Parts: structure tokens; C-alpha cells; sequence
């Protein structure tokens, strides 16, 4: 498995009072790691798993000096975007950020990546080639000018390829004992009366580590999805997660349904009869 | 490690 | 300014079992704006001690928030999730059922 170091970024322009808030939420392979939040009074970055803690004192301060310049930056942004879009002077508005690295496990960059959004939508995001913008939409255009201008692209791309694949990797050695780790799911089905004479079966996945999985049901012909709710992966508030998929049955007709559980934490494929 | 993010 | 409309999960960490000390989740997603009002309900009033997440987002964008409280489900305790959020003209409830 290829890993990632991903920052996600928040600026809320609240109404009347209060001013914007800011937070700064970096993850390793989509674990949570550092968190910063400017609601506090002692708004500082934090550690946000047990092996976070074991960073030298000054890894803090640097990290803290980065995101009080950026917050500073997005309230600039909001006030930014408004001009922009010529809106309304009194609301609650938005923009977020996500940039990081995927990595192979032989250590090489796989995509590096940075995406604005503004009230909830894209803006702008860097190309896959490192080196051009993609506006969403006329205003952005004018920030893609700006930032074609200032060279922002290279700036970007030299910590992605630098920084960012270097830090990944130190993450990992630093939480290695854990984020590697790989926990089964543990499937059962569940039965359930209908109008009509019509049944839901019902396939649990619970305990497993990471959150990629796949769960199908079957009609015994491989392909089934007309009349097939599932769930979206949802934490169990563990470490773990949780999902499941419900198929509707003729009711007598219940063996002849199979559900499957892909994970990468198995041996091989479970599969599942009622 | 986060770094400085161009104003837009 | 489009608003996306919350998408609420309650839910338990363990398969639940009357009398049974357990882990009571409310997940909220794929909401925004990000400002929101999440409590969590037995038997109609709030329980005092909620565990939530601080505003987080995915990678589309959407804001995502889990609370969870431990509860120890029975026969006749009812647990729901209510949630206020600007996209809904209401507050919106979702109740535990054992079977989700």
C-alpha cells in the first residue's frame, strides 16, 4: 500500500461577531495526527496520537508559527473571496484546503495535490504535473493569474516532492507500530420480516482496520445492486470501523443470496449464507 | 510538517 | 452559497445486548456549511456527558462530526440523535434501532 501526509484546512467568516475561525487538521494515511484550532487562547498545533508526542519540543513551535501566518492569510482570503464574488456583505462563508503526497512503499512520490474550495465548492487546484493551476470558475481565474505570477506552483511543488514525502515517511517510522497495523472485519447476517412477504437480509462488517472494504451481495449470479441499500463506512470510535449492505429477498427465498466481504485484512474473501 | 499557503 | 443537508447514522460500537455496557455513536456527515447542532437523546433529554469531535471535513469537501457517549442499552430505553443544521427547515431525529 502507498501512504499520505494530507493537511485540511478550514476558515469560517462568522456573522456579526466573532472573528474568522481556523483550524489545520494533518493525517496520516487518514488517521488524525496534528490538529490545530484557533478557538483557545493557547492556539497552538497538538499532537493527536499517542506516538505524536514523542516529537522534539520545537517541532511544535515551528509547526505554530506556520498556521497563525496562514490563519492570518485565509482571514485576508474570506475578505478576498467576497471582492471576488461581489457578495453580500453579512454572511458566514468558507474556504478550505487540502494539499499532501501519496507515496509508494518504495518511498517514490505518487501524486502530489492541492485543492481550494470556497463555500463548499471547488476553486482551485493544483495539476497532477505540479506546475498549472485549474480554475473552477471566473474568479479563481483571477487568483490562477496571481498565483502564475508568483511562482506559487514551484513553491508548492518543491515542498511536496521535499518536505512533505520527507515528513511522511518520518511519520510513519514514528507511529510505524500502529498505522501499519491491519484488523479483520468480523461479518454476520441479520434477518428481518417485511410487508408482504418480503425479507431483509442484512451483512454486517464491524472491527476492521483500515476503512477500505467491500461488501456485495450476491444473487447467486456475481452481479447485484437493483434494490440494494448499503451504508456509508461509518467509526465504531475505536480505531475501528464499521459498514453494512441490505438486499430485499422474496421471502423462502433467502439461501440463495450471498454476501461477500473484501478487506485487506483477510486471508481470503469472506462469504456469507443466511 | 504543513507549510505557508498563497493568499488567493 | 449551496447547502448540503446532514446525513445522520446512530449506532453502537459493539452489537448491542440488553443490559450490556456499550458505546453509543450519533455520526453526522456530509453537511455544510460547517456550524451545526448535534445532541443526543434517552428517552427525550439530553445526555449530559457527549463526546464530539471537533469540525472536520472530507475529501469532497464535506463536513463530517461524530459524537458517542457510553449508554447500556435495555428493554425499555429509547436513544435518538437530533440535529439542527441550516439546510433543514427542521430539527431532524433519528432514533437508535437495533437492527442499523
Amino acid at each position: 500500500g502507498s501512504h499520505s501526509l494530507r493537511y485540511f484546512v478550514t476558515a469560517v467568516s462568522r456573522p456579526g461577531h466573532g472573528k474568522p475561525r481556523y483550524m489545520e487538521v494533518g493525517y496520516v494515511d487518514d488517521t488524525e495526527f496534528v490538529r490545530f484550532d484557533s478557538d483557545a487562547e493557547n492556539p497552538r498545533y497538538e499532537p493527536r496520537t499517542p506516538w505524536m508526542e514523542q516529537v522534539e519540543p520545537e517541532y511544535w513551535e515551528g509547526q505554530t508559527q506556520i498556521a497563525k501566518g496562514n490563519e492570518q492569510s485565509s482571514r485576508v482570503d474570506l475578505r478576498t473571496a467576497l471582492r471576488y464574488y461581489n457578495q453580500s456583505a453579512g454572511g458566514s462563508h468558507t474556504i478550505q484546503r487540502m494539499r499532501g503526497c501519496e507515496v509508494g512503499s518504495d518511498g517514490r512520490l505518487l501524486r502530489g495535490y492541492q485543492q481550494v474550495a470556497y463555500d463548499g465548492r471547488d476553486y482551485i487546484a493544483l495539476n497532477e504535473d505540479l506546475k498549472t493551476w485549474t480554475a473552477a470558475d471566473m474568479a479563481a481565474l483571477i487568483t490562477k493569474h496571481k498565483w502564475e505570477q508568483a511562482g506559487a506552483a514551484e513553491r508548492d511543488r518543491a515542498y511536496l516532492e521535499g518536505a512533505c514525502v520527507e515528513w511522511l515517511r518520518r511519520y510513519l517510522e514514528l507511529g510505524n507500530a500502529t498505522l501499519l497495523r491491519t484488523d479483520s472485519p468480523k461479518a454476520h447476517v441479520t434477518h428481518h420480516s417485511r410487508p408482504k412477504d418480503k425479507v431483509t437480509l442484512r451483512c454486517w462488517a464491524l472491527g476492521f482496520y483500515p476503512a477500505d472494504i467491500t461488501l456485495t451481495w450476491q444473487l447467486n449470479g456475481e452481479e447485484l445492486t437493483q434494490d440494494m441499500e448499503l451504508v456509508e463506512t461509518r467509526p465504531a470510535g475505536d480505531g475501528t470501523f464499521q459498514k453494512w449492505a441490505s438486499v430485499v429477498v422474496p421471502l423462502g427465498k433467502e439461501q440463495n443470496y450471498t454476501c461477500h466481504v473484501y478487506h485487506e485484512g483477510l486471508p481470503e474473501p469472506l462469504t456469507l449464507r443466511w | 510538517v504543513n507549510d505557508i499557503f498563497e493568499r488567493i | 452559497m449551496i447547502q448540503k443537508t446532514p446525513q445522520i447514522q446512530v449506532y453502537s460500537r459493539h452489537p448491542p445486548e440488553n443490559g450490556k455496557p456499550n458505546i453509543l455513536n450519533c455520526y453526522v456527515t456530509q453537511f455544510h456549511p460547517p456550524h451545526i447542532e448535534i445532541q443526543m437523546l434517552k428517552n427525550g433529554k439530553k445526555i449530559p456527558k457527549v463526546e464530539m469531535s471537533d469540525m472536520s471535513f472530507s475529501k469532497d469537501w464535506s463536513f463530517y462530526i461524530l459524537a458517542h457517549t457510553e449508554f447500556t442499552p435495555t428493554e425499555t430505553d429509547t436513544y435518538a440523535c437530533r440535529v439542527k443544521h441550516d439546510s433543514m427547515a427542521e430539527p431532524k431525529t433519528v432514533y437508535w434501532d437495533r437492527d442499523m
